[PDB]
This record gives C-alpha cells, structure tokens and sequence, in this order.
C-alpha cells in the first residue's frame, strides 16, 4: 500500500498534481494511515521505511573513492 | 552474453528513461544498486530476476577496503556475462558518474570480446541544478570528490560553482569507515580558507528518493561544515566567492573592449 | 496556470524520464526547442498542443541579439501561464543546464505568484561521459560557456577533465552570429596554451539525436582546432594535461601519507 | 522513417534486434535503399531530406557567455 502509492505517484503526473494540489486528500484516498501521513508531512523518512516493512535494508550509496589508479 | 548498464535516476519510478525501463525489462538478469526498499520492490515488479549488489559492501562492522567491494561487484557481473546472459547493471543516478564499476565492468567485458555499453542517467548533480535553480554554465562549475581534493593538489576557480562529493567521507583514507570525523572536515575548512572567507555561505544538498520527500537544501557558513549532520548521499555546494571580471587580456586580442559586448 | 519545465534528452523518444514524458502528455500546452523534425513529429504525437520555440530566432539573415530571442521565449511561455494554462516546456537535454528560458521563466512565474518548477533531464555532459567512457569523479571536471573562458577571468585546473561549451560561436562577442571564425579559435588555442601543450590531443564530442547514428567523437591535437569542422552543438573537452600529485601540506595535517592511502 | 525511428529509440527489444542486424531490421520495417545506405554512410542531412523537412531550422543554443 505505501510501495503501491509512492511508484505510482512518481510516474504518473496528473497523480503528482493532484498530491501538490492536496497531500493529505490524496494520501487518504490512497489508504495511507494518520501515522504514515504524519511521517511523510513531518519529512521522516525513517519511520515510513519502519511502517513498509523494509526495516534493515542496508544502502550505502558510495561507488567510488578519490584515492586514484 | 552482452552488458548495458542504466541508471535509475535519484527518484523513485519516474526519473528513469523510457528506453533504460525497457532495457531493466527485457533483461536476462539484473544487478541493482538502489538507494532504498521501494526502489528494490519496483524493480523486482519490473524484472523479477534480479542480485542485489549492497551485498558486496562492508557487513556487521567488518574491515574492508571499498576497492575489493567494487572488483567483486565487477566480477558478479561478468559471471552472468560470461555465462551467456544479457545482462543489465541498475545502478542510481547515472551509471559513470561518481561510480566505478559500470566503467570497469565496460571495460572487462569488452577486453574479453562482449557487446557492453552505458545508457546515461539523470545524476545528483542534474538534480541539484533543478532543485537550486542553478545554470553551470552561469559562471561555470567545477566538481571534485573531496577526498581527492584533500589529497592530492587542485586547484578551484572561485568565480565557478563548486561540487564537493563525498563530503561525508573527506579524508577517510583507509576506503574502511562509511563516514569521516569532526577534525578531518575542520582541515577541509583550513584548506578551502585559502579561496573562500569562513563565513562564507556552503550548502549542502541532498537529492530526494521518494516523490513525498523535499531535497536538503542546508545553508551555512563554510567555518560550521564540521558540525553539520552529513548522510553519505550529501554533496557541498560551494557557491561563488568572486564575481566575473573582464579579461581585458583576450579582449584586446579580439579588437574589442566590455562595451563591445552583446 | 502553472509551469514544469522538462528535458527531452538528447536522442529520440527513449532519453526523456518517465515522469517527464508523463508531464507533456498531461500539459494544456507545450513549448518546444527540440532538436529536428523527428523529434517534432515525435511531440506532436504525444500532445498536438505545441508552440515550436525555434521560430524566436533570427529569421533570413536578420541581425537580432539572442537575449532578445529568450526574453521572447520566455515571454511566450508567461503568456500561457498568465492566459491560466498548464504550460510545460519541452526543452532538449537538460531543461537548466546551458540553458536560460526555462530559468529565467520559473523565476518570473514565481515572482507573479504561480506555480513552476523544473524536473532534471539527461544532458550533454551526461552522454559524454557514456560515450567516451569517463567518469568526472576520475580526476575531476570542470565547465565552461567557451565565450566566457574567453572574455572574464577563469583559470582550468589542468588535472582535471575540461569542457568548453558552445565552442562553435567562441568569441562572437555580438550574440547575433550563429558561428565565430578561425582566427577567434586561433586567439583561444593561444589562450589555453598558458596550461595545454599545441600538440595536446583534444576530443570535438557531439551527441546522437538519431537510434540509428553514431556520436561524433573527433580527436585531434589543440593546435589543429580552428581548422576544425564545428556544430552549434559541438562541445570541446580537453583531457587532463597531468597527473593527479600528492598534497604534502594536508596529507601532514592529517598525519598520513601517499603509503597509508586504500 | 519517422514511426520506425521512434520505435527503435524507446523500445530495448528492437534495439538490440537492430544492433545485431541493421540492414535486416531496416528493411523489414520498409525503409529504401537510399535511406539504407544514408543510415550506413552517417548521412544525416540526406535522412532529413529524404523524411521531407523543409530543412526544420534547428538551432539549439540556448545560453550566451557575455553575462548579466
């Protein structure tokens, strides 16, 4: 449900119009729960991934070094 | 066997190209690296045969030089090359920026007679001049990752916007620990003084992954850098300290002067 | 009304992000600067709604400074907003990188009270460095607008990789000419000898636009640029003259050196 | 020309297809001989000609280098 919601609304724009007309409205008809919207307009990014499911995914990002040849 | 390597862009779902989807689509199998768990779980909708390559970084605290992290993600790869699959590298952002082993794994592949390519992608650094509302080509733009910078000698034009990657890991030599310490970014200060003021006015910008999220967009003077929360996705904005000035110089070679000038 | 400013990439159809494609197709009305007519017909396909940017240049020899050519575009484009439309602009590459319209248009949108931003595209710069194999982080990069390398102060670092932009009207000092001269090149190659050797071996890059043609990938030594064939779309890049050098100072500071580094 | 290049350029299937065979792929999906051999000679400008363009004014500079 919140996987679901977040690939759809990077996709599709007329869905991302709407979230910027109204995020709550919109989170709402999409099911999300008072606490994942709470998390989302708080801008907490840990406790969405808690409340997915995804807990312990390990992403380091970095893949690259600048210690040369 | 053959080899593309795509990038997936910085958000989730809608920052990769038409064509890079259909490739991650109609691939034999995939090797991701991706910034989260959503990202994971779109890609495995797309094309369920997929290796998750963060497999490859340090676990549970253990030693590793990040240089044996990158060949072995290299050498995954090319087992499923060599194996005869066409195989597809999804990695974030874009594929050859600030990352190693698309090129490496280019490169192998091709020294060993396979087809192997790279599709561009959309970077952090294309995202950021969005986010700000910055054009490089403005008064230029320079990029360096910051423990090259601290290491070995460059030189910045501070007419230029100028990129620090990595700045979470300035100085961190060993290629062993996933952040640096208090001291080493206070030396970066030191190093940077010889250009920009301390109260000069930083930035450090952190692109979003997920459509809900807003970008870091942080101000502060260069002198608090030290102090700063920094994430391993973080760059340093390092805005102009001067602003353009004539050079009379090439005017004069050209016949022309300022008031010349369109 | 209200403004997304998106990048169509460089090559057909398959380079634009899928929220971008996804934005042109949902648009009341498109404003485009495309780069051919495959392109166009492409467009037109997704959204019939469309306003061709080209025809603000000069016309049949007409003698019009390009700031004047964007002031207009941009102008067009605050019309359909101000009128209440959902206006996007559909701009090749990078909608913000060496590019002012769509800039200049999300600031004015934004001073009159309505809504505008810009989303991230596949630039270039980001095909460059898919095409010839490079990662900027290797040694580093550096961009200019080749006229302004030329007419303002601005020193390279000649470890790094360098780009001059728009190398094909370098030094038309007027803004009304759609190419410069050899004897300009000539006064550049002088220029950059104070860091490159004459007979440095330099890359005149251009991106495909066409799935079916290959990216011009012209090498040559810098003494043999201003006898070189030019496209409004070329971009010169400028390989590192040396090599990477120990920075004794900081590496002291952070008590290591050259035989500690992973 | 026009339908076929729009395909190929989003569809990874048919580019790996064409890649592996172009002059095969291109005239299955109908183009000439002189648009074959255009393709193979790197002939752009005779691509345009051939699509019927009446030479589409494709400027694309879209920044100066003189400030302010």
């Amino acid at each position: 449900g919140l996987s679901d919601f977040f690939t759809q609304l990077g996709q599709d724009a007329q869905l991302m119009e709407d979230y910027k007309q109204n995020p709550e409205a919109v989170m709402r008809a999409h099911g999300l729960t008072d606490e994942q919207i709470n998390a989302v307009m708080t801008g907490d990014m840990e406790k969405l991934k808690t409340l997915s499911g995804d807990s312990s995914y390990q992403s380091y990002l970095v893949i690259s070094h600048g210690n040369g040849d | 066997g053959s080899l593309v390597c795509v990038g997936t862009g910085l958000q989730l779902a809608g920052q990769i190209s038409v064509l890079s989807r259909s490739y991650i689509e109609h691939a034999d199998i995939v090797f991701s690296l991706l910034p989260d768990g959503f990202s994971q779980r779109w890609l495995t909708k797309l094309n369920p045969n997929v290796i998750n390559l963060q497999q490859f970084y340090a676990q549970n605290g253990e030693v590793k030089n990040r240089r044996d992290t990158y060949e072995q993600m290299v050498n995954a790869i090319l087992d499923a090359v060599r194996a005869g699959k066409k195989t597809v590298c999804a990695l974030y952002g874009h594929p050859g920026v600030f990352a190693c082993v698309s090129h490496m794994a280019i490169t192998r592949a091709k020294a060993e007679g396979f087809s192997a390519k790279m599709e561009p992608g959309i970077s952090a650094e294309a995202c950021l001049w969005a986010d700000l509302g910055i054009d490089p080509g403005n008064s230029g733009h320079q990029s360096f990752e910051a423990s090259q910078f601290m290491f070995f000698n460059h030189v910045p034009d501070p007419t230029t916007h100028l990129l620090l990657w990595q700045i979470a890991i300035a100085g961190e030599h060993t290629l062993t620990q996933f952040h640096t310490s208090s001291d080493r970014l206070q030396i970066l200060v030191e190093q940077l003084n010889q250009w920009y003021p301390l109260d000069h006015e930083v930035v450090i910008y952190e692109a979003a992954n997920l459509p809900i999220q807003a970008p870091r967009i942080e101000r502060l003077p260069l002198a608090n850098l030290p102090q700063a929360h920094l994430m391993p996705i973080s760059t340093l904005l390092i805005p102009p300290a001067k602003k353009l000035e004539y050079n009379y110089a090439i005017l004069a070679k050209l016949g022309i002067g300022p008031e010349d000038l369109g």
